[PDB]
């Protein structure tokens, strides 16, 4: 009986300020949660796209956010891209999966005006700059800085008293909204499907 | 930690917040200009350039209020170092307005310089149109025209304008605490250190005239090899045992051998590695160019381009009708922004720049987390060696197999190597005496050592016997030779591009040690080899915080420039050219040759003079060629050359054709129309 409502009736957050569900004690239909949407990948690590609702577990997550599709490669935690430094860093230490989709028409999800993501983000002296990584399944440093937004490319915003800054990037949303899972799971008959 | 030091940084860390948003408004309304050029992008670009230079003129004035000896920290030093140069406002305000105007001028008239055929004035040539003639022509008279065609237009213009130029310049170096505009130059290379680290400005002549000494016999054998080949093309044009004529050297300067490759190939049945074809029937584009160049740096451990690199760069000529420039630039706009400028063709010699090009990105990438003014390469010969480095090793025929460009059953045999090696010697090992002889020139007229008077005899005194070439006109204080060079028109330093070649050969066998290359080093690919690319990164990363010694410690563990590792690369040729060489060719030159010195005419008293004997003899040849040739040559005083001048009265003089500059009159001739007119020209002749 897990809920998705929550994921549904909101607008998304950005990549940096992904939103999480955990899934404790409630039986789940994963089929039922992405026939909702246009799923184009479904790339997983140590467990597999069948066997994904299959299983009972000790714990579900789920973490969404807005995201281009066209930025799909620098997704991957093992990449040494942007997205991974600053924004949203996948753990390999439980077994994973990696959705991206398309939200149709039909779909009444409120859209965001942009996507917007993270291309710096440090601390800054007269001796230079020390950059500030996210660390696996957590929140950047610069979230604080991040949340009043970027509305062009290159802006950025600096917190003079703990002195760090952090640069962002945009993209325009054409056409129907995009977005992306990353479901873990860990291991313990609590969670079950039907 | 005084407090000029805690004042000082203070005033670092605010001047590097600020310019990080500034240098990022400027460099986007340049490169929007660059890639569309339209008048309204054309005062964006101008508007952002004026914002730039007056907020780093005011950041200047306030970093000269923090004395340097009070300051114990290296990284605070060297940032304040750069804000507290005063360059030319030292001089007054005319004297300043003076050296612009000089400047602009000469840029000009180099740019707009135009000769054309003494022999058909209705067609004349601008440097594009010129310098197809010097790549191409096999035509001896051709050339001559063209050659000294640019001296005589361009180069007698720049001449009054170089005098002032370099009185202004040595004006301003000296009000900055230099000896002249040489040694302000040579402050490019000096370090201070504690350990033999450190690095004086004088050391850098030192350095340069050992290295030269020491490549001097491995260019002498290239020399011997060429001037042979250059005498089947010209016959009874060159000699066996003197220079090489200047206009002859496959280019207006003779900067560059590589277009001389077609006389000089060593086996011209066996072609070269051209693996054009082989993209064109995989069909590979633009965009697959530059994405098997990032495989390559990811291969030995280097990052791979941000998404904005793709999205943003010029990777292809536009057909959208937007007018730009092709030239390959690397762009690097700050806040995390890179970009290459490029029309990119399938073609080998673009899918090799665009290595290059990638690789001058990886650097910026490297020191991109050094305070702002610390951004840049540890001297100015380090950036483009690291781009070189690269493109050798992608060239290889071992890294062309490996990607299916070449066919999986190649061989290489032993006499594609020699025409390899030989066609890099041209281009390489060709232009290092020709940009240490400039450089010496130059850092002698600021000195003093060379007075003005004797700029011209100087010139061609040092490239009989440091280059090994010969004029083939003889050309007096009227001219500027030096000045119709690009570099030296616009005031550019030119002892770079000794220095890279040195830097280049000397990282790329440090890396092939550590990659574990068995066999010459031609050969070598340091792809697939993360160990080499993380003892290239450890350099990369330190920017301009070190001294440039201490960099080059890093990869190849010697503080000092050093010249065998170049020619560890040049030996397999150098054992053929001796063989070649060894009745062979003789080796070396002597500068007593030119092609006028058998037709000259020695007679054993100011300016007024000369223009006075040269029209008593012009007219003694335009009687004979009358009373005993029958003929009508109008002979001028412009086509009687005055060379060997001495102080004690003693030149000598030669008589060419008014129309053809190879065509010298020969000296029996030009004695019995003297002799005829002996009366009316009265003067001992030898
Ligand atoms: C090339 O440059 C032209 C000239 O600036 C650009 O045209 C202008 O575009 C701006 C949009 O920022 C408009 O506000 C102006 O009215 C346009 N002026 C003209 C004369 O066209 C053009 O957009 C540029 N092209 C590209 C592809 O960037
Ligand atoms: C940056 O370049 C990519 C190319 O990889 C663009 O991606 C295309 O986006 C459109 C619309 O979203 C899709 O229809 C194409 O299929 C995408 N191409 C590929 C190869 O996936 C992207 O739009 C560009 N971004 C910007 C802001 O210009
Ligand atoms: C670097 O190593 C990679 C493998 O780690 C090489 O890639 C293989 O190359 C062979 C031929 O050399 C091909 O038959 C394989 O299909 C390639 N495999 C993959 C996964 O690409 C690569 O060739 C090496 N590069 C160089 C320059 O030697
Ligand atoms: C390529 O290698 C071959 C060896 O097979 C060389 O041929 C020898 O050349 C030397 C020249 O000193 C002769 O003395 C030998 O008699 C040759 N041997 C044979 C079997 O031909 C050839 O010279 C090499 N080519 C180059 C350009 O170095
Ligand atoms: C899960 O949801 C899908 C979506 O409609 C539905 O067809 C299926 O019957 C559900 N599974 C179960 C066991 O009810
Ligand atoms: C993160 O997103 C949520 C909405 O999903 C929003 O309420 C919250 O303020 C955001 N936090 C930021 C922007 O720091
Ligand atoms: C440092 O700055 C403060 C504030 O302007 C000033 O009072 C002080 O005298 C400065 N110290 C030095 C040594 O410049
Ligand atoms: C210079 O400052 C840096 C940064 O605080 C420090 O690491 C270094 O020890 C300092 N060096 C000296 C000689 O004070
Ligand atoms: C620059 O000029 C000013 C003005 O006289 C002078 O005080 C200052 O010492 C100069 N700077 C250097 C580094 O010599
Ligand atoms: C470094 O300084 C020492 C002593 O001042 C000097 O002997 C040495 O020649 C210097 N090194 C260079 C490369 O100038
Ligand atoms: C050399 O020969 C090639 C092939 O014939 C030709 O394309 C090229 O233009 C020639 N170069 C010169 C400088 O003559």
């Amino acid at each position: 009986e897990c809920d998705f409502t929550s994921m549904l009736t909101a607008v998304p957050p950005q990549v940096y300020n992904f939103s999480r569900l955990v899934f404790t004690n409630c039986n789940y239909n994963l089929t039922k949660l992405l026939s909702l949407f246009q799923v184009t990948e479904f790339s997983c690590h140590q467990v597999s796209p069948d066997a994904l609702a299959s299983g009972c577990y000790s714990s579900l997550t789920v973490d969404y956010f807005a995201y281009p599709s066209y930025l799909a490669s620098y997704l991957h935690p093992g990449s040494t891209g942007e997205i991974a430094q600053y924004n949203y860093k996948q753990d390999f230490s439980n077994p994973t999966c990696r959705i991206l989709a398309t939200v149709p028409a039909n779909l009444t999800i409120p859209k965001p005006a942009r996507y917007m993501w993270l291309t710096q983000c440090y601390s800054y002296s007269a001796f230079g700059n020390t950059p500030l990584y996210v660390k696996p399944s957590q929140y950047t440093p610069c979230l604080s800085l991040a949340s009043q937004g970027f509305d062009a490319d290159s802006q950025t915003h600096r917190d003079t008293v703990n002195k760090m800054a952090a640069t962002g990037r945009i993209a325009a949303m054409s056409g129907n909204l995009q977005m992306a899972f990353v479901i873990s799971v860990q291991y313990a008959n609590s969670v079950c499907p039907m | 930690q005084s407090t000029t030091e805690k004042n000082a940084t203070i005033f670092l860390e605010n001047f590097n917040s600020e310019a990080e948003d500034l240098s990022h408004e400027s460099a986007l309304a340049s490169w929007n200009y660059n890639t569309n050029i339209t008048d309204e992008n054309a005062q964006k670009m101008n508007e952002a350039d004026s914002k730039w230079s007056a907020f780093y003129e005011k950041q200047s004035k306030l970093a000269q209020t923090y004395p340097l000896q009070e300051i114990q920290n290296l990284t605070i030093k060297l940032q304040l170092q750069v804000l507290q140069q005063n360059g030319s406002s030292v001089l007054t305000a005319d004297k300043s307005k003076r050296l612009s105007t000089i400047l602009t001028t000469m840029s000009t008239i180099y740019s707009t310089g135009k000769v054309c055929n003494p022999n058909n004035p209705q067609e004349c040539l601008t440097l594009s149109g010129l310098e197809d003639i010097m790549e191409k022509s096999k035509d001896y008279n051709q050339r001559l025209w063209v050659w000294e065609g640019w001296r005589s237009e361009v180069g007698k213009q720049l001449r009054p304008l170089y005098e002032e130029y370099v009185v202004l310049k040595n004006e301003m170096a000296r009000g900055n605490n230099y000896e002249d505009y040489g040694d302000y130059w040579r402050g490019d290379y000096e370090t201070e250190g504690e350990n033999g680290y450190n690095y004086s400005r004088s050391q850098l002549t030192e350095d340069v005239d050992r290295i030269f000494l020491e490549i001097k016999p491995l260019y002498e054998h290239l020399h011997a090899y060429v001037r042979a080949k250059l005498m089947d093309t010209y016959p009874s044009r060159i000699s066996p045992t003197g220079c090489l004529p200047a206009h002859l050297l496959g280019d207006m300067w003779g900067r560059f051998w590589t277009n001389l490759y077609n006389l000089t190939v060593p086996f011209e049945q066996k072609p070269n590695i051209d693996v054009t074809d082989a993209m064109k029937e995989q069909s590979w584009d633009a965009e697959k160019i530059f994405k098997e160049a990032e495989k390559f740096y990811m291969s030995v451990g280097l990052p791979s381009m941000t998404p904005g690199f793709w999205n943003n760069s010029m990777l292809t000529e536009p057909g959208d009708g937007r007018k730009v420039v092709c030239h390959p630039t690397a762009w690097d706009l700050g806040k995390n922004d890179f970009r290459i400028k490029m029309c990119t063709k399938v073609t080998m010699d673009d899918f090799l720049t665009a290595h290059h090009e990638m690789g001058h990105i990886q650097y910026d990438m490297a020191y991109a987390t050094q305070p702002y003014l610390l951004r840049n390469g540890a001297n100015e010969g380090f950036h483009e060696a690291v781009g070189e480095v690269m493109s050798l090793s992608v060239a290889t025929p071992k890294h062309l197999k490996g990607m299916g460009l070449l066919p999986s059953d190649f061989s290489e045999d032993n006499e594609t190597e020699i025409n390899f090696l030989l066609k890099q010697a041209l281009n390489i090992v060709g232009t290092l005496p020709f940009t240490y002889m400039l450089e010496k020139w130059r850092w002698m007229v600021f000195k003093g050592e060379i007075p003005k008077e004797q700029w011209m005899k100087k010139w061609w005194e040092m490239k009989r016997e440091i280059v090994g070439v010969v004029e083939p006109l003889p050309h007096d204080e009227t001219y500027c030779d030096p000045a119709s060079l690009f570099h030296v028109a616009n005031d550019y330093s030119f002892i770079r591009y000794f220095t890279r070649t040195i830097f280049e050969f000397q990282f790329q066998e440090a890396l092939c040690q550590i990659a574990k290359h068995q066999g010459p080093l031609h050969k070598c690919d340091i792809s697939n080899s993360t160990e080499a690319g993380n003892k290239l990164l450890e350099m990369l990363k330190l920017g301009k915080s070190k001294p440039w010694t201490f960099a080059l410690e890093k990869i190849t563990g010697t503080k000092k420039m050093d010249a065998k590792p170049l020619l560890n690369y040049f030996e397999p040729l150098f054992t053929w050219l001796k063989e070649q060489n060894g009745s062979g060719n003789y080796v070396g030159w002597s500068s007593d040759w030119s092609p006028y010195a058998d037709q000259s005419i020695k007679v054993r008293w100011n300016d007024n003079e000369m223009y006075l004997f040269r029209s008593s003899v012009a007219y003694a040849m335009r009687e004979y060629f009358l009373k005993v040739k029958n003929q009508t040559i109008p002979f001028r005083a412009e086509d009687v050359w005055v060379n060997d001048v001495k102080p004690r009265v003693s030149f000598k003089f030669f008589v060419t054709s008014p129309t053809n500059m190879s065509d010298i009159i020969p000296r029996s001739e030009v004695e019995d129309a003297i002799r005829m007119s002996r009366s009316r020209i009265n003067l001992e002749f030898l």
